[PDB]
């Protein structure tokens, strides 16, 4: 899977509180986190399904 | 707000809470008249989100709030998602807010107004009080 | 890690662009205004809310909470959308709709 | 606009 | 909100690896966890949306 | 399996992996012929899940497997969701598995078979090796 | 943790119902069979897979991984759906479908 | 049934 799947979730500098999904390679599945609203990294998805289709098994 | 303080209930009557369809607060905004809220473009508001006016305590189920549906979202087309410049969006409400003791509009400046460095201003919100 | 239930407020000074750029350098653009670095900070969930200044008995929207320190540090400038730079677009949008 | 019916109270 | 929303997630005794959602009151949102497939407690939902409609704000 | 060991690849050719539509493994099962898999009722399989036959290394994107669609799920109607008794479900494949060196069926017992206490048996799977 | 990539196996003994019930008591029902408590344990992700024993040289499905210790302890009996108690239902379902 | 084409190897 892409290496970006292994990066920790990134909240970024904006001050929103937006629920997104990231792949947690230690757990082996996608998890929610709070995204600040700008400058998303690639391990940042709007649904668990998108996240698991892109990063599942990394 | 980190190191802020609790507001007097209702004393910021233009402050709205932008919430998703389950009631989750993701951003603030300000009423500028009975039909329009201004907020940030990076909040990513859509017409499935709702404007909650008149709120003080988001943990109180008995507070008298106005949940207002959003008819249309007007993100400034110059919002720059790399530099964050021009970070403003307008929300047109599908039903007007009803102005009252706890719900009313903030004033807007003119483009030529000058607000001097060092002026003491105020910001409000339900953001984290500790990171 | 969770937001306060009850609405918060903070007083804080507007910063000159020159003082704001002493920390943020060229990340500060022409439709941004800085405030704070004064012992308070906006933080996640505050975005889109108001920065108001009061003159002649009335509160006026000068900034919109936008971005800042990624740990909400109270000693660095908070950055806000500068409403004077964007209010012509606001009025045009209202007039057309 | 801009004049709350409930006046804000700010420490300071 | 219901107090069951404050209970930690419960995997239970069965040995499946089923992705479910639970409300995490410390974070204020629903998160994924691995459910064993039997004897679910009530803080156990098939989607984030069900979870947040039932427990959001607890 | 905690404190088990790696299997010889392909040496348990009835072992299947039950996966959701994104490929996430949530349960095992066993082929009993080319058209049917037996698994546990508490796995909660639906016709949106898939049967993956012929697998050894789930982290090998190149290994040759059969992803098989499920036509119908037959949960034993006496499965007791309180006591966990009668924990069995059958899956009818919409397309037959193609049997091969690495894909084939386990035998089924007769209802009267006695398997004595102390008999050494074997269990297999991709479950956790550490809780 | 996360599951292994590669298929695992373990050998383990069948337990008598009496010895299984010395730990699990009345939770052991008539379509359950116990195995293990021997230094290995089924665990999350194993459910629904096989417990096989040889019958006249051929591997035969005796159990289906079902439930057990909530921490996958290797010193307590694992519980499996008892296929001899369920195979008449298996054959009827195949015959009808 | 029940006879793998690839024989398992079990440490026992």
């Amino acid at each position: 899977r892409p290496d970006f799947c292994l990066e920790p979730p990134y909240t970024g500098p904006c001050x929103a509180r937006i629920i997104r999904y990231f792949y947690n390679a230690k757990a082996g599945l996608c998890q929610t986190f709070v995204y600040g609203g700008c400058r998303a990294k690639r391990n940042n998805f709007k649904s668990a399904e998108d996240c698991m289709r892109t990063c599942g098994g990394a | 707000i980190v190191n802020g303080e609790e507001a007097v209930p209702g004393s910021w009557p233009w402050q709205v809470s932008l919430q998703d369809k389950t009631g989750f607060h993701f951003c603030g905004g300000s009423l500028i008249n009975e039909n329009w809220v201004v907020t940030a473009a990076h909040c990513g508001v859509t017409t499935s989100d709702v404007v909650v006016a008149g709120e003080f305590d988001q943990g109180s189920s008995s507070e008298k709030i106005q949940k207002l549906k959003i008819a249309k979202v007007f993100k400034n087309s110059k919002y720059n998602s790399l530099t964050i410049n021009n970070d403003i969006t307008l929300l047109k409400l599908s039903t007007a807010a009803s102005f009252s003791q706890t719900v009313s509009a903030v004033c807007l400046p003119s483009a030529s107004d000058d607000f001097a460095a060092g002026t003491t201003c105020v910001t409000t919100g339900w953001g984290l009080t500790r990171y | 890690a969770n937001t306060p239930d009850r609405l918060q407020q903070a007083s804080l000074p507007l910063l000159s662009n020159t003082n704001c750029k002493k920390y943020w350098g060229t990340k500060i653009k022409d439709a941004m205004i800085c405030a704070g670095a004064s012992g308070v900070s906006s933080c996640m969930g505050d975005s889109g809310g108001p920065l108001v200044c009061k003159k002649n008995g009335a509160w006026t929207l000068v900034g919109i909470v936008s971005w800042g320190s990624s740990t909400c540090s109270t000693s660095t400038p908070g950055v806000y959308a500068r409403v004077t730079a964007l209010v012509n677009w606001v009025q045009q949008t209202l007039a057309a709709n | 606009c801009g004049v709350p019916a409930i006046q804000p109270v700010l420490s300071g």
